[PDB]
Formats: C-alpha cells, structure tokens, sequence
C-alpha cells in the first residue's frame, strides 16, 4: 500500500559502529530513504536473472549477478550452503541479535568425506501427449435412535414404497397394516410421509404421491398402533393430496382425479375414527373444504378436490353445503357449453367437477324430494342434475327389488 | 428432542370433582344424588 | 438431511450438512347420528387420557399446501421431536 523503508532506528546502530555519537532524525531519514531505494533495484534486478534464466528460485547468485550490474564490488561468501540463524541477546537495556559464528579444525576439512561426482548435462526424449491424452509412462505425472434391527426394517420398508415393483411394494404394505410391534417406528414413518408428500412441489410425481397415500390407508388398518398422536402430521399431508392444484407433471392426461378420491376417502376415514370434541378434527376439515369451495378464483382441481372430501364426509354435509350452491353448476356451465377457448384445460376438469357433483347428489335428491320427479331436472340447474336423479331413484328402485 | 410432557386442562380439584360428581350421580345415595344434580345445574365453570 | 425423510433429500440433491357460519360446522347438523340410537341391541394422577396438543391446539391447517407455485409462506425441514406424553414408545 505504501512506500516501505527500512527503519531509521535501524540506521542510528549502523552509525555507532562508525562512531558516530549523535546523529539527527532528519539524517537518518536520509540515509533510509537511499539505502532502501538500492535495495528495491537490486531486488529487482536479481529477478531478472530469475526470469531470463528460468528458476523461479532466486538464489544468491542472482543478486551476485546483478551488485555485478550495477558496478558494485561482489558480496563474499554467500554461496556456500547455509541458512538463516539468528542469536537473540537480552541484556541489561540493550536488545540485539548477532551470529555466534563457531569455528573448525583445519584437518577436518582436509579430511572431510568428498561428495560425488557430477554427471554431464545428457538429452532424454519422450512422448507427452500421443494424438491426445497422455501415455502412463513413468516421466509423466500419475494421473431415541432406532436399533439396528428397526432401522433396517425401516430402510427395506420405505424403500420398497418408492417404485421398484409392485410385489414387493404389496407385501410391504401388508407390513405396514399387518404387524403387531411397529410403535417406535411411527414417528419416522409420519415424518417419512409428510416429508414426502411436501416435496411433491419441487417434483410434481403423482405416482409417489399413490404411493405414499396407499402407505397412510396401510397405517390406518393397523388394530395395535394409535395413530391419535400423530395424527396432525398425516391430516395435512392427505389434505396437501386433496386441495392442491397440481398433483400431475403433464396435467391433460394424468389423473389426479383419482388420488383426489383416494385420498377424499382417506380423510373421511381418518375423521371417522378420530374425530372427538376435543379434537374438532372434523368441523376444522369442514370448515377448509367450505372456505375453500365457496370462494372464487379457486382452481376446478382444488373446487374438486373440496368437493369430493365434502361428498365423502356424509348425507348430512352435502344436504347442508353442497346443496344451497348448486346455482354455482350455471357458473360452471357457463364454460363447458358455450366457451370462447375450447382447446384449453378448464373444460375437463370443469365436466368431471360436474360429473362428480351430480354423481353424489343424486343420493340427495332421492332422499328429499316426491317419488314422481316429472319435470325435478328442468327445475334443477342445467336439467341435467335432474336426469341423474332420476337415474339414482331408478338405481334405488334396483338395489330395493334386489333386497 | 423431546417434546414437553403435556399436562390434562382440568386441575385435580376439577378432576376430583368431576369423580366426585360422577360417582354421586350414579345414585347410590339419595340426597348425595340431588346436591350433585344441583351442582350439575348451577356450577358456572362446568364448561370445559 | 440425515434423520428420517434422508431417502427423499437424497433423490432432490440437497446437501448442506352463509354457509361458513359456525352451525354448520356443529356435528348435530353434519353426522348422522340416527345410526347411533340402539334398537333391539344384541386424581393425582390423570383419570383421563390427555390429548394431542398440536392436534387440538396448533393451526396444522397451516402445512396444507393449497398452491403448489403461490405458496403463501416458506415451509422448512422438519426435526424429529419424539413426544414421550405417547405410550407405546421405550423413551
């Protein structure tokens, strides 16, 4: 960053070896700013041997090089082999280091062991790169926590659910429902799960998503296991199954539609058997699938997927919300009969919301209404509702004459 | 990790209570009976 | 990354370590409680169970993913907690 130098403290001990008693701060100012002005050319002269003469070393004969360059008488004794020592001094006040040079017999150099000879500069060919990479000739480079036991059942289980085949996936399954011991593994298989089913959104797969709810309806027929307290981390996961918009990677042939009534089902089950006063699992279900279907600008996926967990609930849920919006069936007629874009996605989802909504209130307008039913469907919306009404009592006129 | 133990949401006065309600409505007593029916009938904090 | 789930963190590659009003909801209106009636059948310690917590009192509606693309928050990877209020469970 800045301009360095050699300290001018330094340049007070080199004048007291000349004896020089008392020298002023602004000369020893002078004499550092010429003294490391020197050094940074002969610095950078030795780098020219350096370079020129290919070492990438700087040894001292470079700089011996370059004192010769610059006139300079030659600097004695600094080619043989040494280091760098130093020899600290405490003293009483006066802090230094010196060499402490050491001394030699004379005959112990006369008689020292010779090095050996040197060999001759000689010439070696070889192939570095043969039409390509190079050959392997040695003058190249060279080039709480689960037992073992559990934890391996936990491993052959849930990776025999990821789609391998599907026999073994069966006999998983039947596992999961069938074994009396499978308590300790249920936090893992709830977080397994739910993990699962959250990262259908970096990877829209619908056939792991099958997967994985076929893993839940397995769970749920276990007698030995109770699932009440982990029961709030698989009620979102199948949720995430029903009202998601979605649930397929190419969205005009995968059907959805079926892991929508799976996993409708699933959750009318798993309100079934868990729902208690203190739970309010299933006025809370009712109440996301109401708000939900009621509100506009939800997709005709999500609109059937609230539709059909509200139509899997009950008799009693369809009679009391699906029945004072069936004037939404003209809104959705709206766009399947007449629509300017024909060619566009909206109109199969919009006729299987329709097809799903007239399938289960059928059942409804048996219960509440006259046997007759003339002229039901031209006062249902669309007359169309009506008609599958009438399909319904004449199915109930069937199952009664089977009875 | 271990979540933290959960504790029922009634005390054991309640819950005491709720035993001793209990176990006098099932009439073994007569007027053990008509007082736990009054407390059944008047007590202010007999939601939750 | 390695706790339970490790399969599915290993296959994505990440590595670092008027009819909303609250009757109708009320199960007299929504359960068919008809099939219940029976025709002809044939404490210092709690006295009762005590229940899940985050069932009946966290908004688990919260992890419902409603929109894939628009999703309202940013969930996170999920710890393995080990209740010990279950039964059934050694620790």
């Amino acid at each position: 960053l800045s301009n360095t130098v050699l300290p001018s403290e330094s340049m007070k001990v080199v004048a007291e070896s000349m004896g020089i008693a008392q020298i002023q701060e602004e000369t020893c100012q002078l004499l550092t700013d010429e003294v490391s002005y020197r050094i940074k050319e002969i610095a950078q002269d030795a780098l020219k041997f350096m370079h020129m003469g290919k070492r990438q070393k700087l040894t001292t004969s470079d700089i011996d090089y370059a004192l010769k360059l610059k006139n300079v008488e030659p600097l004695y004794g600094f080619h043989a082999q040494e280091f760098i020592p130093f020899r600290f001094a405490s003293g009483g006040g006066r802090e230094l280091y010196f060499y402490e040079e050491k001394e030699v017999d004379l005959s112990d150099i006369i008689n020292t062991p010779l090095p050996r000879v040197p060999l001759d500069v000689c010439l070696k060919a070889h192939w570095l790169s043969i039409e390509g990479c190079q050959p392997a000739i040695p003058e190249n480079p060279p080039p709480h926590e689960l037992s073992v036991e559990q934890q391996l059942y936990y491993k052959e289980i849930t990776e025999a659910c990821v789609g391998s085949c599907e026999a073994k996936r069966a006999e998983a399954l039947q596992s999961i429902a069938t074994d009396p011991g499978l308590y300790q593994m249920l936090p893992r298989f709830s977080t397994f799960i739910s993990e699962g089913v959250r990262v259908n959104v970096v990877q829209n797969n619908l056939a792991l998503l099958i997967y994985l709810m076929r893993m839940v309806k397995a769970l749920m027929d276990n007698p030995t296991l109770y699932l009440e307290k982990y029961v709030h981390e698989l009620i979102p996961a199948v949720m995430t199954c029903i009202v998601s918009r979605q649930l397929c990677l190419r969205p005009d042939v995968d059907n959805h539609w079926a892991l929508r009534d799976f996993a409708a089902r699933l959750v009318a089950q798993i309100c079934k058997h868990f729902s208690t006063t203190t739970n309010n699992i299933q006025s809370r279900i009712t109440k996301t699938f109401t708000k939900s279907w009621v509100d506009e600008k939800t997709p005709w996926t999500t609109r059937y997927g609230s539709i059909a967990g509200l139509a899997e609930l009950g008799h009693d849920v369809i009679k009391t919300l699906i029945l004072p919006r069936l004037q939404q069936e003209g809104e959705r007629i709206r766009s399947v009969l007449d629509g300017p874009v024909l060619s566009n996605i909206d109109r199969i989802g919009a006729d299987h919301v329709q097809s799903l909504l007239l399938k289960h209130c059928a059942p409804v307008l048996a219960k509440l209404r006259p046997p007759p039913d003339n002229q039901d469907a031209y006062r249902a919306e669309f007359g169309s509702l009506g008609p599958l009404l009438c399909s319904q009592v004449v199915k109930a006129r069937a199952q009664a004459a089977l009875q | 990790r271990l979540k933290p133990r959960s504790i029922h949401e009634l005390s054991v006065e309640q819950q005491l209570y709720y035993k001793e309600i209990t176990e006098a409505c099932v009439g073994s007593c007569e007027a053990k009976r008509a007082e736990a029916l009054q407390s059944i009938a008047t007590d202010p904090g007999l939601y939750q | 990354r390695y706790g339970p789930a490790r399969l599915w963190y290993d296959m994505l590659g990440v590595p670092e370590d008027d009819l909303l009003a609250d009757e109708n909801f009320l199960m007299v209106t929504q359960l068919h409680w008809e099939d219940d009636i029976i025709w002809d059948g044939e404490p210092w310690y709690s006295i009762f169970p005590i229940d899940n917590e985050d069932l009946v009192y966290g908004r688990w509606e919260d992890n419902i993913i409603w929109d894939a693309q628009a999703m309202p928050r940013l969930l996170e990877p999920p710890v393995l907690t080990l209740d010990p209020n279950d039964e059934n469970l050694i620790l």
